[PDB]
């Protein structure tokens, strides 16, 4: 259950296919689906997003937030090969979430389940196992002091 | 003023120049080295991210965070609702720091210079300038 | 005339054109670019706005004119993608010619203007652009589409 | 078995992108689909006499086949933009109304698309997603349920 | 009669052989021969060159004029692969000749004929057809507003 | 003072550093970018040729005209009669513009620096400096 | 757990480790680095000084402790060089495990700290360091050596 | 303050960046071109070694001597008795020349810059800075 | 015939560096030495029963063999640091004292080392230098003259 | 007895093996052995090194002197392919030795013999002939005005 | 084989010399360089001016001296181009040897000076110059031509 | 058929450069010309007895042939410098006056040069320009019309 070098390389290939275009449509919609999944399984999490306007899901402030998450994840994937920079940034992402009261270890487990349910729907020949292994390793660090 | 063709040009050219994993890392470092070289005062606000050592993993992370930010804004040049919100968000992150607005202009001079090296004579200076200028104004 | 849109000429055009679809949101690019081209055409030759009444050029951002923008962009894409097969291309450009023939108001002058607008706009989006190759290839395509006018 | 929703529309767009290709690959791709259609419903061939359907290598038939995939391309590319898609599908429907095309044929054509794409991409394709999305596109061209 | 991509490439290889040495002798002599040809077929054109001293054809002012022409042509050839720069520069070269009252399209037709007669004498396996196609295209733009 | 061996050296080294089609275009751009970076006043006289955008085709044309000009003078280093005439000609073409004589000095400084990069440790700085200096003086 | 210190993982570790012996005065490097690590270990867990009384940690620079610094570095070098041979590696780590088992005071807590010190130290000497691959591989090794504790 | 790990990092990184035969000559030229470009006063003390022409064999010799000297001190970072003696010896060789102590700071600034180019994002800036700073101080 | 002095210690250090290798090469090297030892004194094998000496491919034996070369490595690497070398050789002596290892054996071992190294390095090795330095290392392990 | 291009290339290969680590130990010991050899064959030379403290052979000032010589030789080897730089520098080295009265052509012959005798003991497959040929050429110049 | 103007030596010399004739106005280069060399020779050893009276060194730029400069330069070109064929080189250098032998006044000292002038001037035209290879090759050639003096 | 004018001299200078080559190619080239000469006028061979004309592989003969092409190289290179050419041609004429060389021989030599050059460059040569310029050069060596 450790994120191997092979896993990390496997994820790099996968990632080229979800994160295509330099337009936002694809990366708004996937992350939107991931969150819909999150809110379906942990509905109390929906309240953490009022400041970015979930109440107006097509608002632009909400869509830009979706893109920020997308790019955040894209940053993480593109760091899977610079492990010391990764280690450092992971701490930064952790501090951003610690500073949002209500964000818990459970919700991060839930976003994990959301990605594993959704990603296989956007691309085929997806190696969900490698993905989960690395995603859990990333989430482990981000959520270390959250609950 | 960034019209349809220029935003499209910037997106396409950014896709090449940005690169991927470690290609990003080297780009970001080269940029900040150029900037801080030209203007040592800029290290002061980077106190928390080890601006004194740009080769450290802490600054490397900040550098990556920046390029990822540039990447969001470039991918949003064609969606004004989202661009407005995102630039607002970025401004918030810069506004309570003693940042002279001209720091961002130095940032642009150097971004264009380094992009110039990467893309060569094909570099659409006109487009980049118009386009990124807008992103800078929204943060500045 | 074997030196007009030659073998290498059309190969250059196809390579340079392909570059616009490196990424998956090609529709977005097609619509933006096509919309820009026709809008500019309507600006320079005002009568064109009437020609595109059926497709609601009045609301260039609307679904109607978007679909049209795609149809035209895919038309040009078709021609470019068939440059390496002259007889198939001719069949295709003939079909396009008939499609423009049955439209009242559409004239050769419009196709000359479009070609200019097109020669100006392509380099603004493609950072690799052989003006000479594109010019000869675009002329052949534009002339065949407007021969029936 | 699956509806052409957001996620399946997404997947089909990408996989279509990868399978569609350009130049000579695209010509081959177009012919492979029409041959697969003809193999399943040889009756349909008579519909294409004006466009030399008797010979799938004829330049006039290549043009027609590229033109078809041109239209299909617009439809797939706008799966995530329903208003634009509806506009395109109406345009196609108007071009097909009057022609005697029984469901039987749209059905063979869909099987052909899926068969050729599957070959084009090997494993990396979702058949149920393609099936739902080609269905949705064909419904708009037929005007029928 | 368009200047193809193959033609432009052909002209590059040709041009390596005429435009050798970083010495002026060869490029003084070829261009001198081109103009002798021009003057033989269009004698009234000779009157246009008094300011650069045709009257003293070994003068240095006239020889330098011949090199400027040689290098102007070298510039055009070396722009055959940078078509937008080429397009711009071509107008510049046009303006320089429009400001010379007396320069006509007919004379540019003549210099074309002169190159076609002279080049095949300085190098063998010279593709005069490819040369003519491209040289006409160049001259067409230079002499657009000349007559 | 450019003797016979030095002019020969410059001719030879120029042949390599100059290059051909696109290699010339990239050389010229790199040169002017360096110059205008170091002295932005120099854009002012380049007003008619888009000095504000050195990546434009208008300025690329001007750039190429300059290198082709340098080419003429380098190739005339051994013919004083022709060199005198050509330098006079180039001077006419520069004389009515508010060009400070030091502009040419800055030009030479950067020409030598860019040439150094292309040619490396083999670069005959002495020969170049002597040789081009005389050219610069004839136009200055 | 076939993804913990995987094939490529240990191959990365071996390649990166190897760079440290690019030169012939490896003993000098081994002594310096080994001494640094254990010195740091004792600093953090003072009871460790007693554990190394026999090897004269008191005079870290002395020939006694120098030899020991080499013995441990080669111990770690042995494990790294056997990563591509799991059963041989196990035999090797089992042997080390006994050697520490027979030392009173040495405990798992010590090996956990050492792992940390080692993770911090390695990138200070290797300019190419996969933190993830080293972490998983070092854990496997450190755990096997300390199980009999 | 150069600990054991840092001196070792510098040793290892020097081995790569330094190179061997002609690689060293190119390194030295790039370094001194950068320095002298930035601070042309530094040519004055180089009167005897043709500082006016860094591409000359005389300056190349001087340049090689310098890098070889740097090499000696880097290889001595772990032997204080030797480092002390060597730095004293080097100081004797600079003491009687009108060298502002800041010359060595400029040298360092450029050394780390060129080293950054050669080594990339892996450059242990912190280690180098610490380590060579000490060397600089001993000669300064 | 030659003494393990400065120069010969320097040479042996380099040549060891080159012969010793890593990973699979090191395992093979480790094995080649023991097999040559055993080929010369098959008697000695009985001492290694606790470490599967009967089978030189057994993992437990590989570990042992690598462990031996590990000790040899420390010794060779500190040929130029007498005080450290002494301390290492004493540690080894303590681990060999008690065992019944006749000079006969150390002698065969030395011949094996020299044999396998000469193979590894082809021409580029000095038999006399190695012989001297291995002798010197072995004296400290035996404790004998 | 000229230093050929092949010899120079041979010496480069040799040199990588003597000049390893970026630690001084190896390059201290080899040069010390070279000097021991010199002092054995020309004992009066030993008095030239009192300023660098031979009397204290482990002093650090003397060890650093040994390294300076080592690095001076390393300098020369690494110039064997930049012959004009080499020529210039060789004079510099000559001048440093001319300013030490007592250094003779004979002692430089002796250091050549010392290297020839010592290097073969530190590495096998050492081409002593190629080494002597080039060392003699280098020495010839260093000691031109010494005697 | 054999270390003086060795195989690689003469190959370095030939490659480096060849650079001079990259361009077609090689007469211009031969005349300029040869004139420079002999002029410098006469400057250093004034008696040399008398030796070259027959070729009008008095008018260095003249057609007489020019032809001669081509002649010597081609003589040196001949030797260099025969370096990969030692026996043909010897025949050529021996022929040159005779030609100088029949000129009274021409002496070994002149050829030693020429070698120095040649060594100084060559790097001034070639930005790639192995001083050692040229020195040994030039020496062999100059010695052979001047042996009969 | 054509005179050695400015343009023909220009062409011959370039084509000579390309055909002349260097090193082993130049030797082979030198020999090809003399063999072609001898094949055409075998009588002429006897003139070269002092320089081993009986064996064209002999080093003394190569040297001689390289020497001849060296003279020709000077002549061709200065076709554009009449004053210099004349001086070279006079030098050569002095070296040939005395020898009994019939026009017949200069004639075969010219044919041989053209023949070998034609082969060396394949299509890319102008026989009429070469013929004219070699004639011009030989007129100065003969001293005859
Ligand atoms: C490079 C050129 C062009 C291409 C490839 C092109 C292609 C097309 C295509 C594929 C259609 C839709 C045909 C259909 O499926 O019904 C179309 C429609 C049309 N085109 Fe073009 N076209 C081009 C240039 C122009 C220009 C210059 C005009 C200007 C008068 C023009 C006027 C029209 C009009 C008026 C329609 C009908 C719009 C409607 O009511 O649906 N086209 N064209
Ligand atoms: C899902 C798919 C389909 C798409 C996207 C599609 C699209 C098209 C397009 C773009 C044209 C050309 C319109 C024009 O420019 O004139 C076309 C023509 C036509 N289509 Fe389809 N089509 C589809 C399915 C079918 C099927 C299943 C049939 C019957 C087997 C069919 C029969 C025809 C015929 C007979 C023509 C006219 C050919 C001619 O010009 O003579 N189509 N279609
Ligand atoms: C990565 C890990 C380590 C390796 C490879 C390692 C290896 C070794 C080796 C090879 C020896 C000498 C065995 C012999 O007698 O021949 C040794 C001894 C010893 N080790 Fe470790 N060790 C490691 C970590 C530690 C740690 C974390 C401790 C702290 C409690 C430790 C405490 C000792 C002690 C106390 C001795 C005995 C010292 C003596 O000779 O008195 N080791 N170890
Ligand atoms: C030059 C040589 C030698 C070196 C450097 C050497 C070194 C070693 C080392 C490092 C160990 C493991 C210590 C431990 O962790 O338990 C070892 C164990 C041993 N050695 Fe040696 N040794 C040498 C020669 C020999 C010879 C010649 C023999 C007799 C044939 C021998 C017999 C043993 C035995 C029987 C063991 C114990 C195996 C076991 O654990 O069951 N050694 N030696
Ligand atoms: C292959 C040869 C040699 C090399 C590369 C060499 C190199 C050097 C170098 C780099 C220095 C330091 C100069 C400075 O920075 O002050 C030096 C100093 C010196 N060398 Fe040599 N050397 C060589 C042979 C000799 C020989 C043969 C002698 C005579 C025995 C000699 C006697 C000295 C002396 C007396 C000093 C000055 C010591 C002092 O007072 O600091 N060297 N040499
Ligand atoms: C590397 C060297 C040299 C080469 C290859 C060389 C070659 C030649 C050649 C090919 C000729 C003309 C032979 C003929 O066709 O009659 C010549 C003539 C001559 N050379 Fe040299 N030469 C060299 C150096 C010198 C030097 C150093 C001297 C000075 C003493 C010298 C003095 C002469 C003289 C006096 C003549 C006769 C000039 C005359 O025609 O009156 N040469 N040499
Ligand atoms: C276009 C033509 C020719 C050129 C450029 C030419 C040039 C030369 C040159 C440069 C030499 C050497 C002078 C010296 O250094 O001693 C030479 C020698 C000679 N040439 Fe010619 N030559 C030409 C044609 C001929 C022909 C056609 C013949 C008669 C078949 C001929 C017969 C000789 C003989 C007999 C020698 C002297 C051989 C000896 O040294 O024993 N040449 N020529």
């Amino acid at each position: 259950d450790c994120c191997s070098y092979e896993d990390r390389r496997e994820i790099r290939h996968i990632w080229d296919d979800v994160w295509s275009s330099s337009f936002t449509d694809r990366r708004v919609a996937i992350v939107r689906a991931v969150f819909d999944d999150l809110f379906k399984h942990y509905p109390t999490s929906k309240a953490l997003f009022e400041r970015v306007k979930i109440d107006e899901p097509e608002s632009g402030e909400f869509k830009s937030h979706l893109v920020r998450v997308a790019n955040g994840l894209k940053l993480l994937i593109n760091l899977l090969d610079d492990t010391l920079v990764l280690q450092s940034h992971l701490g930064h992402l952790a501090d951003q979430h610690i500073q949002r009261k209500g964000v818990t270890k459970e919700y991060f487990r839930g976003i994990g389940e959301a990605f594993a349910r959704v990603l296989p729907q956007v691309l085929s020949c997806f190696n969900v196992d490698a993905w989960n292994r690395c995603f859990h390793r990333l989430v482990a660090r981000i959520a270390k002091d959250l609950p | 003023e960034c019209l349809v063709t220029e935003s499209l040009k910037v997106k396409l050219q950014w896709a090449s120049a940005f690169g991927h994993a470690h290609e990003r890392v080297a780009f970001g470092l080269e940029l900040w080295r150029d900037i801080i070289d030209d203007h040592p005062e800029i290290k002061a606000p980077f106190s928390r991210v080890r601006g004194d050592n740009i080769y450290s993993p802490e600054f490397g992370a900040h550098s990556q965070r920046v390029l990822s930010g540039l990447d969001i804004t470039i991918s949003m040049l064609d969606t004004p609702d989202m661009l407005a919100a995102q630039l607002a968000h970025l401004k918030v992150q810069h506004v309570e720091r003693n940042l002279k607005p001209e720091f961002f202009d130095i940032f642009l001079k150097h971004l264009l210079h380094v992009l110039g090296d990467r893309l060569g004579t094909h570099f659409d200076f006109g487009a980049w300038h118009d386009c990124v200028d807008q992103i800078i104004d929204g943060i500045k | 005339h074997e030196h007009c849109c030659s073998e290498e000429d059309h190969r250059i055009v196809q390579k340079q054109w392909d570059i616009l679809w490196r990424d998956t949101e090609s529709s977005k690019i097609k619509i933006g670019f096509g919309r820009l081209l026709l809008t500019k055409l309507a600006k320079d030759i005002p009568e064109v706005n009437d020609l595109f009444k059926r497709v609601d050029i009045e609301h260039a951002e609307g679904p109607k004119f978007s679909a049209h923008a795609l149809r035209i962009l895919n038309g040009l894409d078709l021609a470019i993608n068939l440059l390496d097969d002259p007889p198939a291309l001719d069949a295709a450009l003939d079909h396009l010619a008939h499609q423009h023939e049955v439209r009242e108001g559409v004239q050769k002058a419009h196709f000359k203007k479009f070609g200019e607008i097109l020669a100006t706009g392509l380099p603004q989006v493609l950072d690799d652009y052989d003006a000479l190759a594109w010019k000869s290839c675009l002329k052949g395509i534009l002339t065949k589409i407007s021969s029936r006018l | 078995k699956k509806q052409c929703g957001v996620l399946e529309g997404l997947k089909v767009k990408s996989e279509w992108g990868r399978a569609y290709g350009s130049g000579h690959d695209r010509e081959a791709f177009s012919q492979a689909i029409w041959r697969a259609t003809f193999a399943q419903v040889p009756e349909s061939r008579s519909l294409f006499k004006r466009v030399h359907g008797d010979d799938t290598s004829h330049p006039a038939f290549i043009a027609h086949a590229d033109r078809v995939l041109g239209g299909l391309d617009i439809a797939i590319s706008t799966l995530d933009q329903p208003a634009t898609l509806k506009e395109e599908l109406d345009h196609l429907q108007v071009q097909h109304e009057g022609r005697k095309i029984p469901d039987n044929y749209f059905d063979a054509f869909k099987t052909a698309i899926l068969h050729v794409v599957a070959a084009q991409l090997g494993r990396c394709y979702d058949r149920e997603a393609w099936d739902a999305c080609i269905d949705h596109i064909e419904d708009g061209i037929k005007g029928h349920h």
